């Protein structure tokens, strides 16, 4: 079919994943010996197709990360997709990029921790213990506004 | 405009002492003065058990508060929208008494090991101090029994965890001079 045919041949060139002449296209797969694979190709971003020498591409660093990170401002919520097949082993440039540099939403230590889009100024600040953030809990935030008046009797 | 400083102030906190995780509902919240529940909802794409103690931790830290921005329903019902009034005016009642609670804490910690001057008995494990000591204290016995187990006693609070408790008032003045800094640049207007 017409879409098969296509489909198949954007999944042989996501399978070949690298850029080689147009004529071993059709041969890699023997199914796109016609010109609506070609014609896809340049109509279509499964295949890449460009005036230039015979090559198809996808249509990567911490730094594009921070910026795509910084991409995401005030607008909805991101995943790694992208991230991890433009720049493979993106989760571990997060762990090596700390301290805000690479900020991510981890889910649970059960789906490889599935990132989401954050910036923050400190992102990890671990070196305040626990101990701090415990008596943080175990300080309970107090009730309505005899609270300005309780900072007032501690003297503020 | 100041109100800005204030919710760049309360990312700075809700990531300094919260997770990263704190603060991307905080950005949602702020995001839109009277945002949609599902709105939210959807911006996370995650269950509800990792978003609502997140709004309840920022409801409890008084610097936003979910108001009834009440909705009629098209259906002949009435059922309102859970939009959040960021309250501001608490913000700064909530998050400065803690800093104040913590500090004298702190500086609590620090003279409480500032110079050993209570006892204790190791055989008993129970601190003592100079007033028992010297009640205890006899000619024959140039030390401090201790006549619960008639044993010598031993000193407490060494002068190592002085510096203990500096560092950690040290850290704690360089680690909350940003949150203070971008609070007390509120205090200008109080808004
Ligand atoms: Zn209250
Ligand atoms: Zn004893």
């Amino acid at each position: 079919h017409d879409s098969s045919k296509l489909l198949w041949a954007t999944e042989y060139i996501q399978k070949k994943g690298k850029p080689v002449l147009v004529n071993e296209l059709l041969d890699y797969l023997s199914m796109k010996k016609d010109d609506k694979v070609i014609e896809l190709l340049k109509k279509l971003d499964r295949i890449e197709f460009d005036p230039k020498k015979g090559t198809f591409k996808y249509l990567h660093s911490p730094s594009e990360l921070l910026k795509l990170l910084r991409s995401q401002v005030t607008f909805k919520g991101i995943s790694c997709k992208d991230l991890k097949d433009g720049w493979p082993q993106c989760d571990e440039t997060i762990n090596q990029l700390e301290e805000d540099s690479k900020i991510l939403v981890l889910r649970t230590k059960k789906d490889k921790t599935p990132r989401y889009v954050w910036y923050n100024s400190g992102g990890n600040l671990k070196c305040i213990d626990e101990e701090f953030v415990k008596m943080w809990e175990n300080v309970q935030l107090p009730q309505f506004a005899e609270l300005p008046r309780k900072l007032q009797d501690l003297g503020l | 405009p100041i109100d800005d400083i204030v919710k760049n102030l309360l990312k700075f906190v809700v990531r300094g002492f919260y997770g990263g995780s704190f603060v991307l509902v905080l950005d949602a919240i702020l995001f839109h003065s009277v945002l949609a529940e599902d709105d939210l909802k959807q911006l996370l794409s995650i269950n509800k058990t990792e978003l609502g103690p997140l709004i309840a931790r920022l409801r409890s830290d008084r610097l936003i508060s979910i108001h009834k921005q009440r909705e009629y329903p098209p259906n002949s019902k009435s059922v309102e929208r859970v939009y959040y009034y960021v309250k501001y005016p608490h913000a700064i009642d909530a998050i400065k008494w803690k800093v104040h609670q913590v500090v004298q804490r702190l500086k609590d910690d620090l003279d409480k090991n500032s110079e050993p001057n209570g006892y204790m008995c190791p055989i008993c494990l129970t601190k003592y101090t100079q007033l028992e000591a010297v009640q205890l204290l006899n000619f024959d016995r140039t030390e401090f029994l201790c006549s619960l187990c008639d044993e010598p006693l031993v000193e407490d609070d060494s002068g190592k965890k002085n510096k203990e408790k500096q560092d950690k008032l040290n850290r704690l003045m360089d680690q909350i001079q940003p949150i203070i800094d971008s609070l007390k640049k509120i205090d200008d207007s109080r808004i």
